């Protein structure tokens, strides 16, 4: 699953 | 073991890192912003029961599982820690004897070319099941008072994770100790006699000498076959031996000396010896174990939360399910300091056989004697039929017209005029008709 | 980020003089976030409107210089 | 054009259910007229961005061929 499975559109 | 928030296993830095589960759901009341605003996000999360429940459930379940799973995989117990249980386990050991090599003979080879190898001896695994939950709790005021700044959220999450995972580590250590205790209780360890190491310095030096001798003899290049649950003639390399030593005993000996008993230096040992206080099994002091002997597999690691409207609080459940397997072919030494008998247990070669109605099978017994004396083995057949007889050397002969299942028995006597002391090994023999 | 049509429906919902106290705060906070993301968009796009305009002039100057340099060879 | 702090006052004003229906009608009106203004000021500068950005892309593509000729010599 990892952290990436919860997408982050605020990463950038 | 003392995890703080600075242990960031995954994701980027800064507290604002998580703060996005709104994307997977919700994102209409919390600001999707990465800035110094801490009151706005707190008000957006704290608006009603639905937003609170969704955010709390997501943060608690997914991030909690990820963090604790990725923190518990690099604990000092990782050496015996393997991944998820494989499919098609078959719960059976399969080890092949390290036999010699036949000589090249053209005359003998031309006689028969379709011969087969000897049976590999397939014994079952030794396993123990683990199930439990830890069940912590969240108060409502914590969420209210954890949004004053960008560090309170860090402290709150880290407090949850540290409050849960520390208890899990202790349970893992206790389960390892319990498994070692049970294995010694069943008597499969090959015992080596030591006497009161803590009593005197000379006793400590003698214990160190015996430690070194056993560790050197286990790692013989040509194999040993002496130290095993059954005679298989395996070989263990020096860099794989593990030592489980009692705490008060380990305290007395220096890190050195015991270090030079093996062939590496200090720093390479702190990851090769565990300290457990108290064995509670008669006089067990230390245990020397091959790295393969202990194997742990994990099945379930899941979180679920419930909400109590009347009390305004939430609950916790870490369900950790594991299957701790014990291999019966790796080397194992008991090193008990007590009054154990001269013969601990005898082992019978070919435990399982399929002999025809007119064939024969040769059996050999390996006596595990703690002393330097010699003990004789008296063979017997049990079973029950006419024509079935075993010799004094263990050669069993089967007569025709038989249907029962035979159990070869090897017995030794270490008693006195009265004999309430029998050490017996069993071999189950199945019969097939011609 | 919200369309003026969708923003309109929020208005008449709050126009009601009888309304339950639960969603009355819910929609009120919804407008707070709607405006909060919209202003930051305006600052972000205005910040783009100056650098891009300044870059556009620089690209024109670089285009004129590059054309002349090729002609000199 | 409404500042986030001043626009908060109207949102805070619209919290009381006891407030007169006339005041709520007027208070809700300022949100409509200025949001319509805000999207209006958002729209033109957004569309004007789509104009000079295309010019930048045209210049970038045109210049990219020009740097290639500089390295030829």
């Amino acid at each position: 699953l990892n952290k990436l499975l919860d997408p982050e559109l605020a990463q950038s | 073991m003392r995890i703080t928030f600075n242990d960031v296993k995954t994701s980027l830095g800064i507290t604002e890192s998580y703060d996005i589960v709104n994307a997977i759901r919700f994102k209409s009341y919390v600001p999707l912003a990465t800035a110094n605003n801490v009151a706005e996000v707190g008000a957006g999360i704290l608006i009603n029961q639905t937003v609170q429940n969704d955010f709390i459930t997501s943060l608690v379940d997914r991030i909690g599982l990820v963090v604790i799973r990725q923190v518990s995989l690099n604990n000092p117990l990782k050496k015996f820690k393997k991944g998820q249980i494989p499919l098609g386990r078959t719960i059976e050991e399969i080890y092949t004897d390290i036999t010699k090599e036949k000589q090249y003979d053209a005359e003998e080879a031309e006689q028969k070319v379709f011969e087969r190898e000897m049976p590999n001896v397939k014994t079952l695994f030794h396993e123990r099941n683990r199930q439990g939950f830890y069940h912590q709790t969240i108060q409502d005021d914590s969420l209210k008072t954890a949004f004053v700044s960008w560090g309170n959220f860090e402290s709150f999450v880290s407090s949850i994770i540290n409050a849960i995972y520390n208890s899990a580590e202790v349970d893992e250590y206790e389960y390892m100790k319990l498994l070692v205790d049970n294995y010694y209780s069943k008597g499969l360890f090959t015992t080596v006699k030591i006497d009161e190491p803590t009593s005197s310095t000379g006793a400590l030096t003698e214990f160190v000498k015996k430690m070194r001798a056993t560790a050197r003899k286990l790692t013989l290049p040509q194999g040993s076959r002496d130290w095993n649950s059954m005679a298989v003639r395996t070989r263990s390399y020096m860099e794989d031996l593990h030592l489980i030593i009692d705490a008060d005993l380990e305290a007395e000996l220096d890190v050195d000396v015991l270090a030079k008993a093996f062939n590496m230096n200090r720093t390479d040992f702190l990851g090769n010896v565990t300290v457990i206080d108290g064995f509670a099994s008669t006089g067990l002091e230390a245990v020397l174990v091959d790295k393969d002997w202990f194997m742990v597999y994990d099945n379930l690691h899941k979180m679920e939360t419930v909400r109590n409207p009347r009390g305004l609080y939430w609950n916790y459940y870490y369900h950790v399910w594991q299957t701790l397997s014990v291999s019966r072919f790796a080397n194992a030494v008991a090193f008990v300091s007590g009054d154990v008998p001269a013969v601990t247990q005898v082992i019978v070669s070919p435990n399982i056989a399929a002999v025809k109605q007119g064939g024969q099978q040769q059996f050999t017994a390996y006596v595990r004697a703690t002393n330097a004396k010699d003990h004789k083995v008296v063979w017997s057949v049990e079973g029950g039929s006419t024509g079935t007889a075993i010799t004094g050397d263990g050669l069993l002969s089967v007569s025709g017209n038989e249907d029962n299942q035979l159990t070869v028995k090897a017995t030794v006597d270490i008693g006195t005029e009265d004999k309430p002391k029998l050490v017996v090994g069993e071999a189950v023999v199945s019969i097939r008709p011609n």
